[PDB]
């Protein structure tokens, strides 16, 4: 309201362009034929003038965006363009479904009716739906912020009510030693994954508390957990739907963690619930007599009590509760109790950001992950801090040490102000940020992720170091995470497979040659295990196309070879093969079964004047390298065709893109960006210090075009290659894109999620400057200098001489 | 100095700094209070608590941004006009602003009760003009256990300790003693701690807060607690996993912290005559005071002797010998600098002709399934490549210094590096301890080349298992260990996952050296010697008290290879072994 009072010239321009667009729609509805529409001269100039005036109006109208953000707390997490589209399309409603993923934690879309006037519920990105107990009505015609606040409150209330019903149901399950798998599976299908895991945790915590209130009851609790785990494994061993498979996997992980904790408790002698051997573990308490439905569940630790935020998280991924993860939970919980931010640190790949995210999801809190770089100024930090203060979410600033020491010291003042505000809240509460008083929710948490000594990064000032509780974490429990994840995916010899695959990686990391593009850490192990689960499911499907027993050793070795062989140099292939044969005696190997792709690759290579090989011919190494690249496209996100200049790593991915287009029928679009031909500022985008306006860099503009998909870009296959050398100046801004987050963060605060049809590739030459945080996140495809033999180049030159005449039958 | 100017000439330096009187009387209003701090130590809390005690108001501004500069200017103007205080944090990040800050400080006449506090790290970028302008204060970790506990007790307010129950004073004394020990152990690195952890005042504040919280949880307002009802396990676990164990990387450092906590936080349930440490092995020990009051504990702290050995910390008595000798010769050099105010290429070519006579050549020893053979083959190949590169560079340098060859960019860089005496970045292929000089690096290179020549001659003639290897002469020793494990597993058809290691003093490893211990019939014994040379270490891989010792790659203890297990003697203590920092080194 009152638009005409604030901006008179802007409203005059709006009326002028409205009259022009009324004339345009009149003249286009007068004649529906495209030729008759094109018959009018000056339509291009009219469109150009309309676009220019629209751009000027949008540019000069941006002062109202902050005022709109001030009302609804979640509005701080969207950009200028899409926030303006949300405001303009408030009555459209059905357009806003693509913008909730940035406003909420896991609410990818909302559920409406045919009348488009009531919100039936919310839905995640995986098809999981939450049905509201009392729907919110838009037929009263409220404002957008009003009904968004109502729908958020109703979502929290519905989640709390569903959790209460689920935990009552689990309590009536747990009274019997024997359990019915049909009833268990119906309950799992009835309740969402987060609420199911929460109900299991609450039931186990209450059972252990009653046992310790009082030997025999603790043994009974352990026996019940073991019986439940056996039922879980039996139900996972057969075919399941995808969403139910994920729910069963989460239950398996949490139940095996509970079994380990109960076994640790019963190994020693515990007689009272006040013993620290039980107080140190994560405990859950539910009070059905509590009048407030939001405060029914309390999450506790060592002298630290928390409430559940009841934020919808969809399904996501549940970590394996290793002892290192338990220690991290204890340290971060103590820091949060002391109103201090947490700061885990260590080498990249030890699971710091995911540990913080898992803790935030365990407490049911919204978490935001930022890969902050040198361009995160004081104003940008203050903007995202006031946004977090209003929304009451968590911050998970990744790579905090690369933040321009003077700006780091400046941000320390805002951090200290937040800590003082939270301590005042701990006993209409505000704190001063950016010369403005901002309401601070008690759900605040600021977390810091650091990798000291990475690429000569800056160090924190002491006054900022004193505000964060440090936590060293360097050696994760690889054996435990492998065993739990394999047992969760479903494997009879899961413990044996993990105990064979973890020391194999330990041997392979320190036996092979020292190359700059080698990872053998937790990220590589997790990729291998995920690929093993996927290929095991595919092999089971192929066999059942024609219970039974499957060669799990063969499946694991196939995944290991498929994920680790392409990154090897020609010298390390026999070494890794001998290591595999030594670890697994009856190992064996197989490959191939790609006849259609192979013959289409042959056709495209013959078309584009290349040389082909069947595996042992002159082009065989290049062809199998192309096939390896295809496999890593299938099972990975970030790619890096490493090799010396002249190894065919451009023609390889070009012919692979063309062949994949010919097979799948999906047109392939490739964007080649040189990261060094332009500066980092021009590549990613600039932030104007005078007015906080963000322009688009090359990569950010390409990603925005793909996301918006005006010309149908989601349906195609988009491949972004960075044809240039790599250094941590700019590639460290992509470490969140190549992570589980799959998103890019900009200094203005908006989040750019990555669509599943986009693969980000590199065509680097040497890795003598990139860091382990970058090498770890990508799957290497080492193109050796002997891959492209010289007679292949000779034959290509001869073919191009025989065809394609120079002055482009002919003389 | 004591016998020349009285025994109490330096007595005020051991005492905690009395900032209140110095700020209120000594410092002129137009002179900023410069407060330099060593990295890892912050001095902002001192001024904040001083202003809280004096009931004044301070605008604390974090220097480093343009709006920070504007806020600092506005606050300085307001404080000069009115008479409040202004604090600027981290001013070492803007000398180009510190210069006109100094100029505008001298150009203005301020109010009488106005002080400006500048906090910075000790950096050369601070302007000498501002350093001359202000009153300099340096903030460092306090020297000595006595001064450390004095500073701790001065920092902790009396009203916090004196609250009920009465065991809080003894618990605070134990916490202060623990903090003093583990902060004094940082000086004797890497023996005291394998790294330089930042065990600052924030950890002490968090530990005091958690002690208060757990004591208030246990006691419901009772005047005293039985020593068996104190949450000893809770305090130990929380300070080992959250507060002081947060910065601990290595399992050995975590084991040392656990040993200290479990030794210090039981006191036989507050029993009298509890030995804190062992100052001298011959009839000298440190005893827990029997008092109950904070004043009594402070009086006991002030009654500590001025003498202090590293054995107070659990370290060997000879841990401070090398550092103390270096500090003495540094003092002599400083005095020599004080009283000081009261062709070259021919020699370079002579050195370049002198060095390469220790290096002659290397063979290459190429299709076999033996893991040891392929490991030695790749090691010999890497050594031969390095030797060829080094010899070619030396010949090129000799030619460009005296001969027919011009100087290129790389050759000029190599000339500069060799003249300066530090290692060129090209030659640094294998690990080097903390940047060793080229003089020692050439000798180490010659030793490695000789060892690889011996390996090549043995491989030229199983015939490879019977050789003896120096663990410090290999480019990667973990690869040798894994190759030995793979060899024995493949030979005896075992599983690589179910193999452990046994140490006897069937593979022979030479060059392993102990640190503050001796071996006799495979039984460890504590010794006052710095190091003892193990004659030959035998490694046997089998499928299936005793202490666990690290085997570090060098004297800096920055690289860990593998962990050994040694039988302890019938009279020693594994806790003593862990406290004295007994470790194994492969090179020296
Ligand atoms: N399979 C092949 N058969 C025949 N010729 C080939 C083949 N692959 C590549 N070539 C030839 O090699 C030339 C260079 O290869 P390509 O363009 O793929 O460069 P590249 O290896 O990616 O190098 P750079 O990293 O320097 O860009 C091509 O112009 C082409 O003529
Ligand atoms: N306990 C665990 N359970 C399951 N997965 C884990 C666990 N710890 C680490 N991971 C996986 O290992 C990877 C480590 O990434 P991480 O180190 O968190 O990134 P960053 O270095 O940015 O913090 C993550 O992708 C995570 O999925
Ligand atoms: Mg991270
Ligand atoms: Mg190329």
């Amino acid at each position: 309201a009152d638009i005409k009072h604030l901006l008179p010239v802007e409203t005059q321009r709006f009326q002028s362009i409205s009259t022009e667009f009324l004339a345009l729609m009149k003249k286009v509805s007068k004649s529906p034929l495209v030729m008759d529409v094109l018959n009018i001269q000056g339509v291009q100039r009219s469109l150009e003038r309309l676009a220019d005036l629209l751009g000027k109006i949008q540019k000069a109208l941006g002062e109202y965006l902050e005022r709109e953000r001030s009302s609804f707390p979640r509005f701080y997490f969207v950009g200028d363009e899409d926030l303006l589209e949300i405001i303009g399309n408030s009555k459209n409603v059905a357009k806003l479904q693509k913008h909730f993923k940035k406003m909420f934690a896991g609410v990818s879309s909302i559920i409406l009716n045919e009348d488009n006037s009531v919100v039936l519920g919310i839905s995640s990105r995986e098809g999981e739906e939450v049905m509201f107990k009392t729907p919110v009505s838009i037929t009263e015609h409220p404002k957008i912020n009003e009904w968004l606040t109502l729908v958020e409150k109703e979502m929290r209330v519905t989640l709390a009510k569903l959790l209460a019903e689920s935990v009552t149901e689990v309590e009536i399950f747990g009274k019997a030693t024997s359990i019915d798998p049909n009833t268990y599976i119906t309950w799992i299908d009835k309740y969402q994954a987060q609420l199911v895991v929460l109900s299991a945790q609450i039931a186990w915590s209450e059972n252990v508390e009653t046992a310790l209130s009082s030997a025999a009851p603790l043994h009974s609790v352990l026996s019940n957990v073991e019986v439940t785990l056996n039922v879980l494994a039996d139900s996972v061993l057969m075919e399941q739907p995808p969403l139910r498979r994920r729910k069963l996997e989460h239950l398996i992980t949490e139940l095996v963690h509970q079994r380990d904790v109960t076994r640790s408790l019963i190994k020693s002698k515990i007689d009272n619930a006040k013993s620290f051997e039980w107080l140190s573990q994560m405990r859950f308490y539910f009070d059905p007599k509590q009048t407030d439905v939001l405060q029914q569940l309390s999450i506790q630790m060592a002298n630290a009590k928390f409430n559940y935020g009841f934020e919808y998280l969809g399904v996501q991924d549940k970590l394996v509760q290793t002892p290192l993860t338990d220690r991290c939970y204890l340290t971060m919980t103590q820091a949060l109790e002391a109103r201090l931010g947490g700061s885990p640190f260590g080498p990249a790949g030890t699971g710091k950001t995911e540990s913080v995210k898992a803790l935030g999801h365990q407490l049911g809190r919204f978490v935001l992950v930022f890969n902050c770089d040198e361009t995160f100024d004081f104003q940008a930090m203050g903007r995202i801090f006031v946004g977090l203060c209003q929304v009451g979410a968590w911050g998970c600033f990744d790579e905090f040490n690369r933040l321009e020491e003077r700006m780091l010291s400046a941000v320390s003042q805002q951090v200290q102000c937040i800590q003082e505000a939270l301590r005042e809240h701990s006993n209409p509460i505000t704190c001063e940020l950016l010369n403005k008083q901002v309401k601070v929710s008690p759900d605040m948490a600021i977390f810091i992720t650091m990798n000291p000594g990475y690429a000569g990064r800056s160090n924190l000032p002491d006054n900022l170091k004193k505000l964060f509780r440090s936590l060293a974490m360097t050696k994760p429990d690889r054996q435990l995470i492998a065993q739990v994840m394999l047992y969760s995916q479903g494997f009879r010899t899961a413990e044996v497979l993990a105990n064979k695959i973890v020391p194999f990686f330990k041997l392979c990391d320190e036996q092979l040659s020292s190359q700059s593009h080698y990872d053998f850490g937790l990220r590589a192990l997790k990729s291998v295990l995920v690929s093993a689960g996927n290929v095991k499911r595919e092999r089971i499907q192929k066999i059942k196309r024609e219970a039974e027993n499957l060669p799990e050793q063969e499946i694991l070795i196939q995944s290991v070879c498929e994920t680790m062989v392409p990154k090897l140099v020609a010298e390390d292939i026999p070494l890794l093969f001998s290591l595999l044969s030594d670890v697994f005696p009856g190992v064996q190997y197989h490959r191939g079964e790609m006849t259609a792709l192979r013959e289409e690759l042959k056709k495209v290579c013959q078309e584009m004047y290349l040389t082909y090989g069947d595996g042992e011919e002159v082009g065989g190494m290049w062809v199998e390298k192309v096939l390896q690249l295809y496999q890593i496209t299938q099972i990975n996100h970030g790619l890096m065709m490493v090799g010396p200049s002249g190894s065919g790593k451009s023609m390889a991915w070009r012919v692979l893109l063309k062949a994949l287009e010919r097979l799948e029928g999906v047109e392939g679009v490739a964007h080649i960006i040189d990261p060094k031909a332009i500066s980092k500022d021009h590549l990613y985008g600039t932030l104007d210090p005078n007015t906080r306006e963000w322009t688009d860099g090359l990569f950010t503009h390409v990603l925005r075009k793909i996301i918006d998909s005006v010309r149908g870009e989601l349906q195609k296959r988009q491949w972004i290659v960075f044809d240039g050398d790599v250094d941590p100046e700019w590639v460290e801004n992509l470490n969140s894109v190549l992570d589980d987050n799959k998103l890019l963060t900009l200094p203005n605060g908006e989040r750019l999620s990555l669509p599943p049809n986009v693969r980000i590739m590199f065509e680097v030459q040497d890795l003598k400057y990139a860091t382990l945080a970058t090498v770890s996140r990508c799957g290497m495809v080492w193109f050796s200098e002997d891959v492209l033999s010289t007679d292949m180049i000779f034959n290509n030159f001869l073919a191009r001489l025989r065809s394609i005449p120079l002055d482009e039958a002919s003389p | 100095v004591s016998t020349n100017l009285g025994e109490s000439f330096m007595s005020i330096m051991e005492q905690p700094l009395d900032l209140t009187h110095i700020v209120g009387t000594e410092v002129k209003p137009n002179t900023p209070v410069l407060m330099c701090s060593v990295p890892g130590y912050d001095a902002s809390g001192h001024v904040e608590d001083l202003a809280a005690e004096q009931n004044t108001q301070i605008t604390s501004i974090a220097i480093g941004s343009a709006e920070g500069f504007n806020q600092a200017d506005k606050a300085i103007n307001t404080a000069v006009k009115s008479g409040r205080w202004v604090m600027l944090k981290n001013v070492h990040l803007a000398p180009g602003w510190l210069m006109q800050l100094e100029k505008k400080l001298h150009s203005l006449q301020p109010h009488a009760c106005f002080r400006l506090f500048l906090t910075m790290e000790i950096n050369p970028k601070v302007p000498v003009n501002l350093l001359r302008a202000g009153r300099i204060f340096v903030f460092e970790p306090p020297p000595g256990v006595k001064a450390n506990m004095l500073r701790t007790f001065s920092s902790i307010p009396v009203s916090r300790i004196c609250k009920s129950p009465n065991e809080r004073a003894r618990l605070y004394f134990l916490l202060a003693w623990f903090h003093a020990i583990i902060q004094e152990r940082l000086r004797y690195a890497p023996l005291g701690w394998s790294k330089k952890y930042e065990f600052g005042e924030s950890d002490l504040r968090s530990a005091c807060d958690t002690v208060d919280t757990w004591l208030d949880d246990t006691a419901k307002g009772r005047q005293n607690i039985s020593p068996d009802k104190i949450p000893w396990s809770a305090l130990k676990t929380l300070m080992a996993q959250s507060i002081y164990g947060g910065r601990v990387d290595n399992e050995f450092d975590q084991r040392l912290l656990n040993t200290f906590l479990e030794r210090l936080f039981t006191t036989r349930s507050f029993d009298s005559e509890f030995k804190l440490a062992c100052k001298v092995d011959g009839h000298k020990d440190i005893q827990m005071p029997d008092g109950i009051r904070r004043e009594e504990f402070v009086q006991w702290v002030e009654l500590l002797p001025d003498t202090q050995t590293p054995s107070w910390l659990g370290l060997p008595n000879n841990a401070e010998r090398v550092l103390l000798t270096t500090q003495g010769v540094d003092m002599i050099s400083k005095m020599l600098k004080m009283q000081m105010l009261e062709t070259l290429h021919t020699t370079a070519s002579n050195w370049l002709h002198l060095i390469p006579q220790t290096l002659s050549h290397l063979k290459r020893t190429e299709n076999i399934k033996d893991p040891l053979f392929r490991f030695f083959e790749r090691e010999v190949k890497m050594g031969a490549k390095l030797l060829q590169d080094v010899r070619q560079d030396l010949a090129d340098v000799v030619q460009v210094c005296e001969g027919k060859k011009k100087q290129t960019n790389y050759l000029r860089t190599l000339i500069n590096e060799l003249v300066k005496g530090i290692l060129p970045r090209s030659w640094s292929h294998y690990t080097v301890p903390a940047g060793m000089t080229v003089i020692q690096w050439v000798s180490d290179f010659s030793e490695r080349i000789k060892q690889l020549q011996n390996i090549s001659l043995a491989a030229a003639s199983k015939e490879l298992k019977n050789i003896h290897v120096c663990l410090g002469g290999l480019f990667v020793p973990e690869a040798y260990i894994t190759a030995t494990r793979q060899y024995v597993a493949q030979a005896n058809s075992w599983s690589l996952e179910e193999l452990c290691l046994e140490v006897n003093v069937s593979f022979g490893v030479t060059g392993l050296k102990l640190q503050g211990a001796t071996c006799n019939n495979n039984k460890l014994s504590l010794s006052n010697a710095i190091s003892t040379a193990l004659p030959l270490t035998q490694l046997r891989w089998v499928k299936q008290s005793v202490v666990t010792l690290p085997v570090y790659l060098n004297f800096t203890r920055a690289d860990l290879i593998f962990t050994v297990d040694f039988e302890i003697a019938t009279k020693e203590d594994p806790r003593s072994f862990y406290e004295r920092g007994v470790a194994v080194l492969c090179t020296e």
